[PDB]
C-alpha cells in the first residue's frame, strides 16, 4: 500500500466527518442569527468549539503524509489545505499574547467615542455619529474636526499595539517557511504545478503595478473634474493646481467618493432613474422581486432555486417578536440547503442585491459536487466578482422595459447615460488608487523596507503621489493613520477589492460578446442568451479543483489579470472628460499643504 | 383466493440499513402486481428484463424481495452494471438482471430533528463484493502496512458510518426507500403465477 492510497481513504474519512460537523455548526449559526437568545448564543458557541477541535486534531494527522510523494494534483491541494499550522507553529505565551493583541484592537476600534471640546455631555461614536458629519455636512470646520478628533483620540492608542502585532506576525510567517507576513498573504494566488498554468507570489505585484500604469489618466481626469467642482463649494480652500485635502472626500478614509455627487454632477434638472414609485404602483412584494430574480436566472440557461430555498429563508423582517440582524447574507450549509437572509424592503437598492445574493447562491449551487476543501471560488476575488455583474444588467433600461417597471415610452438620452457613468466611477474607479496604496504599504512595512520610525512619514508622501490627497494638518510618529481603518486594526487581506474590480468588467466584456450585443458596454444585457450561460457554467462549476489561471480562460480567452476592459466601459466619459478639462490643468503638485 | 404478500413489505413500520439488507422468499402464493402502483409518487420504477404491462401473464417459480433505505444520489446505483460506493461494497446485482427496482421518497419518516443515527452503510471494504453478497463484518480495516490488532488510529478506520438524516437535507441528500424484486424461473415447476 503506498502513500498516495493511504492520502485518498484518509481523504475520505475526512469528507465525510466534516460535512456533519461543519453542517451542525452552519444550522446553528443560522439560528443565532434569525433569533437572539441566551440559549441560541450558547449553542452556536458549543458547535463551533466542537469544529474547531476537530479541524485541529485532524491536521496533525495529516502530517504524517509527505507532500512530494503524491503525485495527483487533487489530493495534494486537499492536504495542503489541512497541512497549515497557522499560529500553531508559535510557542503558547506568544500566541496568547498575539490573541490578546487582536482582541485589544478589535475592543478598541468598536467602542471608540470622541468628545466634542468644552461639553463632556455630548459625545459621538463611528456609526452612527461621525459618519453622518463627513457623508452630508458643507461646513470645513466640522469635517476636520472630526477627522482629527477620530485620529487624536482612537489612533494613538494603537500603534504601540501595531508595532508588537507585526514583530509577532512576521515570526509566525517565518516559522512557516515564508518571507514575512506580506508573503503570506500573496499565497493565494500560488499555482504551482500544471505547466503554463503557473503563478508566483511575487508576480502580483508587478502584475498590479503594469495594471494600476495605465488607470492613471482616467483617474487623473476624474481628480481634475472634482478638484474643479470642489472650489466652487469651499471657495478659498482648495488650489487650483494642488491636491484635495484628505478631509473632503465624503468618508472618514476616503475609501469612496459616492457622497460627492450631490457636488459633482454634470446635469442637475435631469433625474437619476428610480424604479421605486413604479413598483409600490404595481403592489410588488419581496416574493415578486425574488422570483423576478429567479426568472432573470432561468433564461441564461441557470437552474432554478431548490424548493428547500422558498420554505426555509427569512425574506421579511420578522418585526417585534424576534431581534435579527438585518445584512444580506447567501448561506451554504451543506447537503443541499442554500439559504438567504435578507430583510428585503421595497426600493431598487434591494431589488439589485437580490440578484447580487442569488448569484452568490448559484456559485455555491453550482461546484457542490466537488470534495470539501475545495468547495470554494478559484481565488478570494472570483465570487464576488460572479456576484457583482449579475446586478450590472438588472439596472440596464432595456432590462427595466422589458419587465414592465419602466414605461414603454421613455427615451434614453446622451445626457443620463453621463450621469450613470459618474456616479459609477465615483465608486469603482475612485477606490482604485487607495487600495493599491494601502496594500502597497503594509507589504512595505512588513518586509522592513520602511523603518519603524518614518511609518506616517512614508504613508503620507505615498498619499501625495498614488492617491493625491494631502493631510489637512501635520502628523508625526505618534500617530497610527493606517490603524483607524476596520481592515487593517482587524488582521483582513484589501487586494481582493483590487482583483475582484478588474475581473468583473473581463467578465462583463466575454458575455457581451457572446450575447451578440452590439453598441457601447454598459447597456449590455446577458438575457435570454443561452450561449453566455453555459460559458459562465464552464467556471463556476469547476471550484478550487483547477488554478485561477484556466478558470479565467475558460470565460475571457486569457490567462492573465487585464485592464482595457473596464476602460471600454468608461471610454463616454473619458472623452467627456477630455473635452471638459481642455480649460484646466490636469495633474497635481507634491509641494502645496493647507497648513503652508 | 391467497393474494402473495407484497403489503408487509413496501408498508413495513421500519427497514433495514443497506449493509444488512432483508431478504423475502415470495413462493407458493398468486401475486397482485396492481397493488404495487399505489403510493404514487415514485422516484424510479425502472423494470429490466420484463415489461410492467405484461408482468401479469408470465408466472414463475420464486420471487426474492430486499428492502433498504439509502440516499437520493446513490439510487442510480442500483442498476445492473454500475460502479460506486454502495454498489461495490454494499449491495451488488448481476450484470445479466432481471426484475424490477422501485424508490420512493421517505423524507417524513426517516428523517427526524437532530438526526437519525440508526442507518449505518459501509466505507471500507477490502475487495469488491459479487452479486447478492451479504457482509455484516465489523472488523478494523487495515489501510497500512502495520497490524491494527483491534484498535483504531493511524491507517486502522471503522468501516461503518452513519447517515444523518434530518428534515432540512435537499432532495439528493434525503432518505428514499429502495424494494429490488428478482425473477428466477427454473425446471422446477412454477409456482407463484397471476390471475
Ligand atoms: C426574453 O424572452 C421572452 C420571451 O419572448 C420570446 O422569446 C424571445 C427570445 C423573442 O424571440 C421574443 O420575440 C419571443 O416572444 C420575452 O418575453 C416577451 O417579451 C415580449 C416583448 O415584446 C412581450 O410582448 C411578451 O409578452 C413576452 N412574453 C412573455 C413575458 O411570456 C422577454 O421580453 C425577453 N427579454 C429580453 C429580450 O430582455
Ligand atoms: C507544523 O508543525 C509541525 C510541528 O509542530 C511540523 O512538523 C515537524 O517538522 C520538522 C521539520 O523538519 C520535523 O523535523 C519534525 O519532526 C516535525 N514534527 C514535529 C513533531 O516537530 C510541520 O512541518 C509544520 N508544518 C509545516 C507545513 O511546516
Ligand atoms: C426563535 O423564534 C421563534 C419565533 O417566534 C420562537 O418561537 C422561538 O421560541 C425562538 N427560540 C427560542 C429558543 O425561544
Ligand atoms: C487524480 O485522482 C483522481 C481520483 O478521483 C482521478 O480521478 C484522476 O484521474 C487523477 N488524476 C490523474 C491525472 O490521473
Ligand atoms: C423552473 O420552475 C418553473 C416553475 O416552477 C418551471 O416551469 C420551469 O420549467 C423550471 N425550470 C427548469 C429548468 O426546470
Ligand atoms: C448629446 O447629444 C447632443 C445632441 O446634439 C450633443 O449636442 C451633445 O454633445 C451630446 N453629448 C452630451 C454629453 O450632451
Ligand atoms: C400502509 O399501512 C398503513 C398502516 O397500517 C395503512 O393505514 C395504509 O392504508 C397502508 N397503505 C396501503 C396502500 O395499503
Ligand atoms: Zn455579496
Amino acid at each position: 500500500s503506498t502513500i498516495e492510497e493511504q492520502a485518498k481513504t484518509f481523504l475520505d474519512k475526512f469528507n465525510h466527518e466534516a460535512e456533519d460537523l461543519f453542517y451542525q455548526s452552519s444550522l446553528a449559526s443560522w439560528n443565532y442569527n434569525t433569533n437572539i437568545t441566551e440559549e441560541n448564543v450558547q449553542n452556536m458557541n458549543n458547535a463551533g468549539d466542537k469544529w474547531s477541535a476537530f479541524l485541529k486534531e485532524q491536521s496533525t494527522l495529516a502530517q504524517m503524509y509527505p507532500l512530494q510523494e503524491i503525485q495527483n494534483l487533487t489530493v495534494k491541494l486537499q492536504l495542503q489545505a489541512l497541512q497549515q499550522n497557522g499560529s500553531s507553529v508559535l510557542s503558547e505565551d506568544k500566541s496568547k499574547r498575539l490573541n490578546t493583541i487582536l482582541n485589544t484592537m478589535s475592543t478598541i476600534y468598536s467602542t471608540g467615542k470622541v468628545c466634542n471640546p468644552d461639553n463632556p455631555q455630548e459625545c459621538l461614536l463611528l456609526e452612527p455619529g461621525l459618519n453622518e458629519i463627513m457623508a452630508n455636512s458643507l461646513d470645513y470646520n466640522e469635517r476636520l474636526w472630526a477627522w482629527e478628533s477620530w485620529r487624536s483620540e482612537v489612533g494613538k492608542q494603537l500603534r504601540p499595539l501595531y508595532e508588537e502585532y507585526v514583530v509577532l506576525k512576521n515570526e509566525m510567517a517565518r516559522a512557516n517557511h515564508y518571507e514575512d507576513y506580506g508573503d503570506y498573504w500573496r499565497g493565494d494566488y500560488e499555482v504551482n504545478g500544471v505547466d503554463g498554468y503557473d503563478y508566483s507570489r511575487g508576480q502580483l505585484i508587478e502584475d498590479v503595478e503594469h495594471t494600476f500604469e495605465e488607470i492613471k489618466p482616467l483617474y487623473e481626469h476624474l481628480h481634475a473634474y472634482v478638484r474643479a467642482k470642489l472650489m466652487n463649494a469651499y471657495p478659498s480652500y482648495i488650489s487650483p493646481i494642488g491636491c484635495l485635502p484628505a478631509h473632503l472626500l465624503g468618508d472618514m478614509w476616503g475609501r469612496f467618493w459616492t457622497n460627492l455627487y450631490s457636488l459633482t454632477v454634470p446635469f442637475g434638472q435631469k433625474p437619476n432613474i428610480d424604479v421605486t414609485d413604479a413598483m409600490v404602483d404595481q403592489a410588488w412584494d419581496a416574493q415578486r422581486i425574488f422570483k423576478e430574480a429567479e426568472k432573470f436566472f432561468v433564461s441564461v440557461g441557470l437552474p432554478n432555486m431548490t424548493q428547500g430555498f422558498w420554505e426555509n429563508s427569512m425574506l421579511t423582517d420578522p418585526g417585534n417578536v424576534q431581534k435579527a440582524v438585518c445584512h444580506p447574507t447567501a448561506w451554504d450549509l451543506g447537503k443541499g440547503d442554500f439559504r438567504i437572509l435578507m430583510c428585503t424592503k421595497v426600493t431598487m437598492d434591494d431589488f439589485l442585491t437580490a440578484h447580487h445574493e442569488m448569484g452568490h447562491i448559484q456559485y455555491d449551487m453550482a461546484y457542490a459536487a466537488q470534495p470539501f476543501l475545495l468547495r470554494n471560488g478559484a481565488n478570494e476575488g472570483f465570487h464576488e466578482a460572479v456576484g457583482e455583474i449579475m446586478s450590472l444588467s438588472a439596472a440596464t433600461p432595456k432590462h427595466l422595459k422589458s419587465i414592465g417597471l419602466l414605461s414603454p415610452d421613455f427615451q434614453e438620452d446622451n445626457e443620463t447615460e453621463i450621469n450613470f457613468l459618474l456616479k459609477q466611477a465615483l465608486t469603482i474607479v475612485g477606490t482604485l488608487p487607495f487600495t493599491y496604496m494601502l496594500e502597497k504599504w503594509r507589504w512595505m512595512v512588513f518586509k522592513g523596507e520602511i523603518p519603524k520610525d518614518q511609518w506616517m512619514k512614508k504613508w503620507w508622501e505615498m498619499k501625495r503621489e498614488i492617491v493625491g490627497v494631502v493631510e489637512p494638518v501635520p502628523h508625526d510618529e505618534t500617530y497610527c493613520d493606517p490603524a483607524s481603518l476596520f481592515h487593517v486594526s482587524n488582521d483582513y487581506s484589501f487586494i481582493r477589492y483590487y482583483t475582484r474590480t478588474l475581473y468583473q468588467f473581463q467578465f462583463q466584456e466575454a458575455l457581451c460578446q457572446a450575447a451578440k450585443h452590439e453598441g457601447p458596454l454598459h447597456k449590455c444585457d446577458i438575457s435570454n442568451s443561452t450561449e453566455a450561460g453555459q460559458k459562465l457554467f464552464n467556471m463556476l462549476r469547476l471550484g478550487k479543483s483547477e488554478p485561477w489561471t484556466l478558470a479565467l480562460e475558460n470565460v475571457v480567452g486569457a490567462k492573465n489579470m487585464n485592464v482595457r476592459p473596464l476602460l471600454n466601459y468608461f471610454e463616454p466619459l473619458f472623452t467627456w472628460l477630455k473635452d471638459q478639462n481642455k480649460n484646466s490643468f490636469v495633474g497635481w503638485s507634491t509641494d502645496w499643504s493647507p497648513y503652508a | 383466493t391467497n393474494l402473495c404478500p407484497f403489503d408487509e413489505v413496501f408498508n413495513a413500520t421500519r427497514f433495514a440499513s443497506v449493509y444488512a439488507w432483508n431478504r423475502k422468499r415470495i413462493s407458493n402464493c398468486v401475486a397482485d402486481y396492481s397493488v404495487l402502483y399505489n403510493f404514487a409518487p415514485f422516484f424510479a420504477f425502472k423494470c429490466y428484463g420484463v415489461s410492467p404491462t405484461k408482468l401479469n401473464d408470465l408466472c414463475f417459480t420464486n420471487v426474492y424481495a430486499d428492502s433498504f433505505v439509502i440516499r437520493g444520489n446513490e439510487v442510480s446505483q442500483i442498476a445492473p452494471g454500475q460502479t460506486g460506493n454502495i454498489a461495490d461494497y454494499n449491495y451488488k446485482l448481476p450484470d445479466d438482471f432481471t426484475g424490477c427496482v422501485i424508490a420512493w421518497n421517505s423524507n417524513k419518516l426517516d428523517s427526524k430533528v437532530g438526526g437519525n443515527y440508526n442507518y449505518q452503510y459501509r466505507l471500507f471494504r477490502k475487495s469488491n463484493l459479487k452479486p447478492f453478497e451479504r457482509d455484516i463484518s465489523t472488523e478494523i480495516y487495515q489501510a497500512g502496512n502495520k497490524p491494527c490488532n483491534g484498535v483504531a488510529g493511524f491507517n486502522c478506520y471503522f468501516p461503518l458510518r452513519s447517515y444523518g438524516f434530518r428534515p432540512t437535507y435537499g432532495v439528493g441528500h434525503q432518505p428514499y426507500r429502495v424494494v429490488v424484486l428478482s425473477f428466477e424461473l427454473l425446471h422446477a415447476p412454477a409456482t407463484v403465477c397471476g390471475p
